[PDB]
């Protein structure tokens, strides 16, 4: 609308994206350190052997 | 290790006076920081955050 | 849930021009009260409150902020979906 609610309700939806995109972009550097351990564990044998 | 500790002196604070007092008498709902919560929503209504 | 708010009536919207017996028609109103000279519940004040806006902060952690990036050799392709079988030769 032209009302003040319409200017306010965008911010509820726009800042909803900004909190949501940081989760997905923040997920990927986790997934680097996640998938590096699963390969290094399959590379690494235990000590006593 | 140390025998002295710097501790704050002013003990409060909450002030019901101002535009917060109007919401108490009239509406019966009052936010503690509404003196400046209604401020920041107007600049958040403008440019990127 | 109180009736008509007394602080609102302390500063009137606009003055009335006619004084009539009020109790004749009740049902043209919504909430009504009869106050003998000064009633007992006229001095009631009640309110509620919301105290504080507390959020989490997502810890934006780059992989180079970590130091497990020692054990990695990270180079990025602009295109890896077009590669089929890559390999590196080793000679000792």
């Amino acid at each position: 609308d032209g009302t003040g609610i319409s200017a306010h309700r965008q911010l509820r939806a726009i800042q909803q994206l900004a909190r949501n995109v940081q989760a997905v972009l923040g997920a990927f550097e986790r997934g680097t350190a996640d998938q590096m351990l699963h390969v290094l564990l399959e590379k690494a044998p235990p000590l006593a052997l | 290790e140390d025998t002295e500790a710097d501790v704050p002196v002013t003990y409060g604070e909450m002030v019901l006076n101002g535009a917060n007092l109007v919401t108490a008498l009239v509406m019966g709902k009052a936010v503690r920081s509404l003196d400046d919560v209604g401020r920041h929503l107007l600049e958040m209504q403008e440019e990127q955050l | 849930p109180p009736g008509y708010r007394y602080a609102a009536a302390m500063v009137p919207t606009g003055s009335l021009l006619s004084t009539i017996e009020v109790a004749s028609h009740r049902r043209l109103f919504d909430f009504f009260s009869r106050v003998r000279s000064d009633a007992n519940s006229l001095y009631d004040v009640e309110f509620d409150a919301l105290l504080g806006s507390y959020c989490n902060t997502l810890s934006l952690v780059r992989f180079l902020e970590l130091g497990l990036s020692v054990a990695c050799v990270c180079t990025k392709f602009p295109e890896l979906a077009y590669m089929n079988e890559g390999r590196v030769q080793f000679e000792v």
